[PDB]
């Protein structure tokens, strides 16, 4: 109202909203654009990198990309310090789970423990939230292919294809727009790399600035290939697309 | 400034604002004075009388650790009491791991870092007093001021409170009385003659004399109260000096 | 110049009566206990309202009565709407 | 402003209460002069002299931590036993850990480190006091660790103290290129006691007494202090020249 | 001085002396006034029980700690009752392990220290209830007056509450007077009585204000109230 | 320990801060709870607007927390996620350690006593959710609709709403649904909490969910093209 | 801060001193304390025809001898109630006798007269002031019906006739005259709802009001929907004379 | 025993990055300039020691420390938060691998418990954030040769030609000019003596430059062979004799 | 910032308004109406109870009302045959009466640089739909 009141976790705003929460997802905002995709052969999942530097290596190293386990793999978008903590909690409690019960962690299981620890920030101590945008791109047998997004909050909420960081309302346009209710694995990768230039203030739109992770069943010979990207292999995939 | 409003804050002139009003403190409070001496000390407070109401000779604020020495503070008597009661623990516990009494210029150690962890912390509270302690140990005579900063050293004399440098004067012509130093009876009736002189601005309400001392060649290193005729001969010493 | 004394406010206290009609039955001494560390202008208000007990009564004279009335009033804490007590 | 008192980052990305912490070392206004010599290690510190109610004997900058070990400290008095009393019980806890003497370099660490812990606490606050740290290693030789009150240390070939410290340093800097040489020639430790007090004298233009200044010497498998007997004897030597 | 400098117990004053422990005499002035009184063989405590109407059940303010002692409280609720239920365990442990009963100078350099904890760390309510601690012992009768900075000071007799220097005069005419009586708990209860009835305005003179306590060599601590305390009143 | 709790306690007696969380209400998605005589059923609204959104693999408002009993909120899923797992918990100890089924009634005495243990305790900030808790008794098919506000109190009501407008769904429940003669039908349960969800939802599909419970353990949630069916006889009443 | 931790000059405190203002915004509940035992009854303030009164509850049953009035925020409040039942039984383990009324309202004030966190010699429970306020009646051998006022401020007092709540100030001086030691069990009943209407806008029936009683035969026991109704019969064949 | 919100972490930017990151950097920014750079056969770091009182000892203050010799470290920022941050890495770095895999730690493992340690003093509050600029030059037999820039963030980052000091704006131009990818260890070496000389030109010599590579393993420098298979230590760390050597043949 | 007055201004101004009614007794002349977004935070004594008997409360008007503001601004207006008055209506949710004449102006600016007589139908959807959502998309945390 008058006054802006920014302490405690406990004191509330009279909008309702933590203080330190709206510079949350701002500092996210600041940061790469992180587009999950999720098609009905498998799941698309591509992100920039804030860096500008090119004496960075941007080949051997994943800033936004990064592998919880052989099924569910998540990209952070925000700050990268903040978010080491819980990425390994969450392969803590990833392998918890295959500890006891021999058998591999679903999304749901995963995403309802990270949140509480979001939350634990802000419920109980002077602590601060770590802004970290979760895209969460899992294998189900129940429902299909699962894809959801955590922001600093610790609720969860389903998304066919959402986008976070920089040009959060200019990305999602572009994708309900070439939406199809098909969506084919190559078809999203069209739509990925198209959206990405246009947000993106250089038009070249460089293949080490990209990460290209694909987790699809629909791959060559008609069987299920999980890999891990690298640079040189996005470099012929934005010719054939048509982005070089 | 703002320095004085958290505690344990650095200044610009290097010392806190609360550390400095803490010695000011102790002038708000009665005048207790010491005088070193050659084989033991002596110690001489002031306890003011409220009203006709008080029960003379009763209230002692001079405090004895363990038996060999004795402890006088002046400002605040309940912020110095605490500090007593931790040094009855401290002589008490290094008398039962080493099996020896606590040495006087060691004594102050214990509580150097006592006092000193009161102005480091942010919750705890700086000590706004200052303590005089005294006795004789193994190495002999020994007498030490314990400062709210944490500071104590070697004094030959003792005073504190508001009458503290009225009583300096007559302290330093001690040493020039002779040049070994008055004897252990001898400063007890000059003890008693400096609390008289440092009250002349106090006149507005009254005070009792309590006087306290130990000496080798007297009790054997045992602290002992003032009482009997060796009180009233220390009185009238003094009565008859202020005329 | 601190609060007057017992004997200090007993003097003051009879010079604002000098003129004023009473019965000569007041002793000032029992009326300076009575004051408890009041200041050169609140002793000058007790003569002030003691003759006003005695003008809207019809009191020919001012008895003692009407000093210790006047003297007595609410300010400081009194009427309390805090809580603890007990 | 809040930013003074705040023991995070100012706006200036640079902390004032570390700045603070040097303006209580200015109180006593005592200059120290400690140099390095060849199998000896000489230490002069200024005595302040109170009036005759107090025992200039008891009055010291300089203390025993351990064996060959001497530490003086220019700054709050009261501040500097609490932090000898640390280094006292690092001292004794490594030997019985190890079991060998407790080198100078090593000691110049921890009380670095643990008046560091109070620098990032937002309770204990650092030390207002400087670490001068003094002894004889069997390696490495005489050796003058000087540790700053935030937790810095380096070897000094000559370390100086107080308001007159830039006339100490710079009269005994150019006295080491002169010789090339960081030691004292005389290996004897008897007269190198007394090459420092005329350096020192030369230096603040003031010739102090036995009872102005103490000084201490560290000396192979022993350490100890110079009495009143044993400065009055070095200004004896030294007036006849 | 609202906030600032001496806003918190831990903050001193320009001058030295903490406002805090000025401040917390005024909770006394505001509580209801007990007179109390001693000699060499009885002690008697006096204090005044008010409430709110008619139809509110008078407070007492004396609070039994032990069989041969007894306090008053003219302070705030909370505070003491964390006060009494320490003194009372100090009773218990002195009967357990010393065997003797807690003296009455013994226990106010206890509770000296109590008072000091809040003041001395940060946070809570620091002790500034008056308390009036009396008893028999070995030694005599003992009176010993808890100020709420916790100074402890032993006199003849006080008084704490709202307008006390009217009762703390009487008791400097009387000063000859119950000194010298002795065995007669009958001119010692009646001191009493005059003493308080200096300070109050007057309000209500029935026997369920005054509340009298007397311990002696024969006859232990009892609380009088009710037809008890009607002969005299 | 952190602080004490709430300070300055407010004026009025209601902290400023205890009162953000019941005013968070009146902003939010709505949740318009009724109960009939042989059954309960708990409305929500979950908004589709937002396009590419999946609502299948979306958990609605509506959470079981026993097998007869289930739960609605509106507010934060965050803070409600926790009232959801601490209830459960409890559900399952309370059929451990008693070995009879969960009582409604005791259910939100625990459910009210996290959001008041957490208010009451310092250092916790006050959840900003307030659940609506239906189930059915032991052995009994009469309906128990209950509520938990934030402030750590509980009561019960015959049909209440949760959500932006709640005053004027309120009137819309007490204008139709009657506590001494309450629809016996199914069908007119659900018609009348969809038109109730018509004055906040404004004219939508997808952002309406019903959650019919049935006693003997029987829960089924309507899919949305049966949903569509009650909403077409609601176009035809509107233009009579 | 002005809270605990910060005395004011004037001899007072903050939080604790406004806590009142609470009590005063609370619902009527007034009770008498007879020697035919005491009558409590309270206002439950229905908001709206949907508000089911049996479900919520304003009086708490304590013990079977001794019961409660709970007036305020019932948060704050049910905090003391599991604490009172759990002292009561408490009092039964190791005496297993009826307990003075006034000895378990003081255990119930032991856990209610501290707060705060940090403590140096004890454990804290509670946290924060609390703003509620109850009437605690009941029965022993001793002194017989006795009816109390729980604050967590100060220390509780008996009181015959207390009224908290919205209606404190309107109906304490109702109770100044009306109140005698000879008033029977049916005119204790007839007065409670008498005054209760006075201070209450809305109508009087069995939803918005419900009363109970403590007697030594029968104990506590809560006056049902249809009893209540007929108490208020009374009271209108009393005011059609009147 | 807490005091109110002393933990707080409040502390925010308006653009949402954290302040304390920014104060840091500006600190490191002002700072004495070092550098790196990750050649084809070998690794070379450089920095420049501290003047301050010309009586100090330059073999006192060490810029280059050691933790195991695959790895070569050096610190443009904190000197006092260097000795406390290493402390505490090697007892995680022991605690979490030499306990239990009983070798040398590799890097890539090593540097993600370094910017855990900068974490806890930011996650932790009341504690200030490290400002220390570490740079993490190492070579495994996997990855082969990595260096690593460690931000006072918490963050990492592969670099192959990299400064960080006052002329780290000015440096990070001349590593993309003057050092190329086909450049070896020999030809990195005389680029990071003549890009830190250009920093501060006052004294070019070797006793306040502290220059120490990574190279193949040396069989001198681990002080005993009795196995042929256990490769030496391959950090060696040059004398300052050594440098003045290679600068008049520069 | 250029005109800020300090602490002491706060009590000089709102206190000089209470001070012209309570300073003054007027029959039956001034009648002093006081208007501003909240009340809540202004003094008690300001607000000066017994002269002001009457509170007033706003709220926005609904879809039967928006009729009637819309048609005015509409009359003036070319309307092509799919447009329909009921529908703009219904979109609006939650809108002062600024925003109704602002779509008219903002689909009328679409038209007026394509140079169209009747405005199209494409011009009213985007402008509705715009409008609705510009500044505060999202609650940036929570639902809520």
């Amino acid at each position: 109202g008058s006054r802006r009141y920014d302490s405690r976790t406990t004191i509330f705003s009279p909008e309702g909203r933590l203080y330190q929460v709206e510079y949350a997802l701002e500092s996210i905002s600041h940061a790469g654009t992180a587009i999950g995709i999720m098609a009905s052969d498998g799941i698309v999942l591509a992100a920039e990198r804030k860096v500008t530097s090119t004496l960075l290596e941007q080949d051997t190293s994943t800033e936004k990309l990064y592998k919880l386990n052989d099924k569910i793999a998540v990209a952070v978008a925000g700050l990268t310090a903040d978010a080491e903590i819980l990425i390994n909690t969450a392969r803590i409690h990833a392998q918890n789970y295959l500890k006891t019960y021999n058998e591999d962690i679903p999304v749901e299981i995963l995403v309802r423990r990270l949140s509480d620890i979001k939350q634990g920030y802000t419920q109980h101590g002077g602590l601060r939230p770590f802004g970290v945008s979760f895209i969460y791109a899992g294998y189900d047998d129940r429902y299909g292919y699962q894809l959801y997004t955590s922001n600093p909050s610790g609720n969860y909420t389903g998304w066919k294809a959402i986008s976070v960081g920089a040009n959060t309302s200019a990305a999602q346009t572009l994708l309900q727009m070439d939406y199809k209710d098909d969506m084919k694995v190559d078809d999203a990768i069209e739509l990925a790399l198209k959206t990405l230039s246009k947000t993106t203030d250089s038009s070249a739109l460089t293949y080490d600035r990209l990460e290209f992770a694909t987790i699809r069943k629909g791959a060559n010979d008609g069987e299920v290939y999980q890999k891990i990207f690298k640079p040189q292999e996005i470099k012929d995939i934005l010719v054939k697309t048509g982005i070089t | 400034t703002g320095y004085d409003l958290s505690n344990s804050v650095f200044s610009p002139d290097g010392r806190n604002f609360q550390v400095e009003y803490a010695v000011k403190a102790v002038e708000n409070g009665t005048t207790s004075i010491g005088i070193k001496c050659n084989d033991g000390v002596v110690f001489a407070v002031e306890k003011l009388i409220t009203s006709k109401l008080l029960v003379p000779q009763k209230n002692v604020k001079i405090q004895v650790v363990d038996r060999h020495i004795g402890c006088v503070y002046s400002g605040l008597i309940p912020d110095g009491r605490h500090l007593v009661n931790r040094g009855r623990e401290e002589a008490a516990s290094f008398k039962k791991l080493y099996k020896t009494p606590i040495p006087i210029p060691a004594f102050a150690d214990r509580l150097g870092q006592y006092v000193q962890a009161h102005t480091l912390y942010n919750s705890v509270r700086p000590f706004g007093v200052s303590t005089i302690f005294g006795g004789v140990d193994k190495n002999g005579a020994h007498l030490y001021m314990l400062e709210p900063s944490g500071s104590y050293w070697g004094y030959k004399g003792a005073a504190t409170g508001k009458g503290r440098q009225s009583a300096k004067a007559e302290l330093e012509k001690l040493v020039d009385h002779h040049p070994e130093g008055l004897s252990a009876r001898e400063a007890v009736k000059q003890a008693a003659k400096i609390i008289y002189l440092a009250h002349e601005d106090n006149k507005e309400k009254d005070f009792e004399l309590e006087i306290s001392w130990c000496s080798l060649s007297e009790t054997n290193g045992l602290h002992k109260f003032v009482k009997g005729d060796l009180l009233q001969e220390a009185i009238d010493f003094a009565q008859k000096e202020i005329n | 110049f601190p609060l007057p004394s017992e004997d200090s406010r007993a003097q003051i206290l009879q010079i604002h009566s000098r003129k004023m009609t009473t019965d000569d039955d007041i002793n000032w001494q029992e009326l300076a206990r009575s004051t408890d560390e009041f200041n050169g202008a609140q002793l000058k208000a007790v003569t002030v309202e003691a003759g006003m007990i005695a003008l809207r009564n019809g009191q020919s004279s001012v008895k003692h009565e009407d000093f210790v009335e006047g003297i007595s009033e609410v300010q400081a804490r009194k009427s309390k709407s805090v809580s603890f007590y007990a | 402003g809040y930013d003074r008192h705040i023991t995070i980052f100012s706006p200036e990305g640079r902390l004032y209460q570390v700045e603070y912490a040097f303006k209580a070392t200015n109180q006593t206004n005592i200059n120290s002069l400690a140099v390095r010599g060849k199998d000896c290690t000489v230490v002069i510190s200024q005595k302040k002299v109170p009036d005759k109610l107090l025992d200039p004997t008891t009055v010291s900058y300089i203390f025993c931590i351990s064996r060959t070990i001497g530490m003086v400290v220019n700054g709050p008095i009261p501040d500097a036993r609490n932090a000898a009393l640390r280094a006292k019980a690092e001292a004794a806890e490594f030997r019985y850990k190890y079991g060998y003497d407790m080198p100078c370099d090593v000691l110049a660490k921890r009380m670095a480190n643990l008046s560091q812990i109070y620098t990032q606490r937002a309770y204990m606050r650092p030390l207002g006091v400087i670490l001068t740290f003094v002894s004889v290693d069997e390696e490495l030789g005489p050796s003058i660790y000087k540790t700053d009150p935030a937790g810095y240390y380096v070897g000094y070939k000559a370390t100086a103290t107080g308001p007159k410290q830039q006339e100490i340093t710079t009269n005994l800097e150019n006295h080491f290129k002169k010789s090339k040489i960081d030691h004292i020639n005389e290996e004897s430790w008897e007269k190198v006691v007394e090459f420092a007090i005329t350096h020192m004298i030369d230096a603040l233009g003031t010739e102090f007494s036995k009872n102005d200044l103490e000084v201490g010497v560290a000396t192979k498998d022993k350490f100890f202090t110079l009495s009143a007997e044993n400065i009055e004897e070095r200004l004896v030597a030294i007036a006849e020249q | 001085f609202r906030n600032n400098y001496d806003g918190d117990t831990v903050t001193f004053s320009p001058t030295g002396r903490l406002f805090q422990v000025e401040y917390a005499l005024e909770a006394i002035k505001q509580g209801s006034v007990t007179v109390g009184l001693r000699s060499n063989t009885h002690a008697v405590l006096v204090a005044l029980k008010r409430n709110a109407d008619e139809l509110s059940s008078y407070q007492k303010k004396i609070i039994k700690c032990d069989e041969h002692m007894g306090l008053s409280l003219a302070g705030l609720a909370p505070d003491a009752r964390v006060l009494s239920n320490y003194l009372r365990q100090q009773c218990n442990y002195s009967s357990l392990v010393f065997n003797r009963k807690l003296a009455v100078e013994r226990a106010g350099h206890l509770l000296c220290d109590k008072a000091q904890k809040n003041t001395q760390s940060y946070g809570g309510r620091p002790y500034g209830v008056g308390l009036l601690i009396i008893g028999y012992d070995k030694s005599g009768a003992h009176l010993l007056e808890f100020q709420p900075s916790g100074n402890v000071t032993e006199l003849y007799g006080t008084a704490i509450g709202a307008r006390s220097q009217g009762a703390k005069t009487y008791l400097e005419r009387t000063l000859d007077t119950f000194i010298k009586i002795d065995g007669n708990p009958d001119e010692l209860i009646k001191a009493g009585v005059e003493a308080i009835s200096q300070s109050l305005r007057d309000e209500s003179l029935t026997v369920d204000n005054l509340s009298i306590a007397i311990v002696g060599k024969d006859t232990p601590f009892t609380i009088y109230d009710g037809e008890a305390v009607a002969k005299y009143i | 320990g952190y602080d004490r709790a709430l300070s300055i306690f407010s004026p009025d007696g209601h902290i400023f801060q205890v009162e953000y969380a019941l005013e968070a209400v009146k902003r939010g998605t709505c949740a318009v709870g009724v109960k009939g005589k042989n059954c309960v059923v708990l409305g929500c609204e979950r908004r589709s607007t937002l396009k590419l959104q999946d609502t299948r693999i979306t958990p609605s408002k509506v959470s079981k927390i026993d097998s007869h009993v289930v739960l609605s909120f509106s507010g934060l899923n965050a803070d409600s996620r926790i009232l959801i797992e601490k209830a459960r918990v409890e559900a399952q100890s309370h059929r451990l350690t008693l070995e009879d089924p969960v009582t409604v009634e005791y259910l939100t005495r625990y459910v009210a006593g996290v959001q008041q243990r957490y208010t009451q305790s310092g250092g916790v900030r006050p959840f900003g959710v307030s659940t609506l808790i239906a189930g059915f008794d032991p052995r009994d098919d009469e309906p128990k609709l209950y509520q938990t506000e934030p402030s750590g109190i509980y009561s019960s009501w015959s049909a209440q709403t949760i959500g932006r407008n709640s005053k004027t769904v309120r009137e819309f429940l007490e204008k139709n649904y009657d506590r001494k003669e309450p629809p016996a039908t199914v069908e007119e349960c659900v018609k009348l909490t969809v038109r109730s969800l018509l004055e906040v939802v404004q004219t939508g599909a997808k952002n309406i969910e019903i959650t019919v419970v049935k006693p003997d353990s029987d829960i089924v949630a309507l899919s949305s093209e049966e949903i569509n069916q009650y909403v077409t006889q609601i176009e035809q009443e509107k233009q009579e | 801060d002005r809270g605990v931790s910060t005395f004011s000059p004037e001899g007072r405190l903050f939080q604790v001193e406004y806590s009142l203002e609470a009590i005063k915004l609370g619902s009527t509940a007034i009770g008498i304390a007879t020697k035919e035992g005491v009558v409590l009854g309270v206002e439950k303030r229905a908001t709206s025809p949907l508000l089911e009164s049996d479900s919520i509850e304003k009086i708490v049953e304590i013990d079977r001898h001794i019961g409660c009035a709970m007036s305020g925020l019932t948060a704050d409040a049910r905090s003391m109630i599991e604490h009172a039942r759990t002292a009561a039984v408490t009092h039964n383990l190791y005496y297993d006798e009826d307990i003075n009324v006034e000895s378990l309202t003081q255990s119930v004030c032991d856990l209610a007269l501290r707060f705060g966190e940090g403590a140096s010699g004890e454990e804290r429970l509670m946290s924060r002031p609390f703003g509620v306020a109850l009437l605690i009646a009941g029965h022993d051998a001793d002194d017989g019906y006795q009816l109390f006022h729980a604050e967590p401020s100060g220390t509780f007092y008996r009181y015959n006739a207390k009224a908290i709540g919205s209606g404190s100030e309107g109906a304490q001086a109702e109770l100044l005259n009306e109140w005698h030691s000879s008033l029977t069990l049916k005119e204790a009943e007839l007065l409670v709802l008498k005054i209760l209407k006075q201070v209450m806008e809305e109508k009087l029936d069995e939803n918005n009001a419900q009363l109970s009683c403590i007697t030594k035969q029968d104990g506590f026991k809560i006056y049902d929907n249809e009893k209540t109704a007929e108490l208020i019969k009374e009271l209108k064949e009393k005011e059609a004379a009147e | 025993m807490t005091d109110r919100y002393s933990f707080s972490l409040t502390t925010f930017s308006p653009s949402g990055k954290l302040g304390q990151i920014d104060y840091a950097l500006t600190a490191v920014k002002q700072g004495v300039t070092s550098l790196g750079i990750k050649a084809t056969n070998g690794v070379v770091i450089a920095t420049e020691k501290k003047s301050s009182s010309p009586l100090a000892m330059s073999e006192t203050l060490s810029k280059v420390s050691l933790l195991t010799p695959d790895i070569g470290a050096v610190y443009s920022g904190m000197g006092p938060d260097y000795r406390v941050l290493v402390d505490k890495s090697r007892k995680v770095a022991h605690t979490s691998y030499k306990r239990i895999y009983g070798e040398y730690p590799p890097t890539k493992l090593l540097v993600s418990e370094v910017a855990k340690i900068m974490q806890e003093a930011t996650q932790s509050g009341g504690v200030r954030p490290f400002g220390v600029s570490l740079l993490i030059a190492g070579h495994d037999e996997f990855n082969g040769f990595s260096l690593y820039q460690v931000d006072p963030s918490g963050s990492y980052f592969p670099w192959k030609a990299t400064a960080i000091g006052k002329g780290s704006v000015a440096a990070k131009t001349f590593l993309e000019k003057r050092w190329n990818d086909e450049l070896e260890l020999e030809d990195a070496i005389h680029i990071a003596l003549l890009t830190l000389k250009e920093s501060v030109e006052g004294e070019f010599n070797g006793d306040t430059i502290e220059l120490a590579i990574i190279g193949d393993e040396n069989p001198d420098l681990l002080g005993y062979t009795g196995i042929p298979t256990d490769k030496g230590p391959r950090f060696r760390k040059l004398t300052s004799q050594e440098i003045n050597d290679r600068l008049e043949a520069l | 910032d250029s005109n800020s007055g300090g602490e002491r201004e706060i009590q000089r101004t709102m206190l000089e308004l209470l001070n012209q009614l309570d300073g003054f007794d007027d029959r039956g002349d001034v009648k002093v109406i006081m208007a501003t977004n909240k009340i809540e935070t202004l003094d008690p004594a300001l607000i000066r109870p017994g002269r002001i008997d009457r509170k007033i409360l706003f709220e926005n008007p609904d879809l039967s009302t928006k009729k009637k503001i819309l048609g005015i601004h509409t009359s003036k207006m070319n309307l092509s045959e799919d447009v329909n008055l009921e529908t703009l209506v219904t979109t609006k949710d939650d809108l002062s009466g600024a925003d109704i004449q602002a779509m008219c102006t903002e689909a009328g600016l679409l038209a007026l640089r394509e140079r169209r007589m009747q405005v199209t139908a494409e011009d009213f959807k985007q402008a509705k739909e715009r409008v609705m959502k510009n500044k505060v998309e999202e609650n940036l945390e929570g639902l809520y």
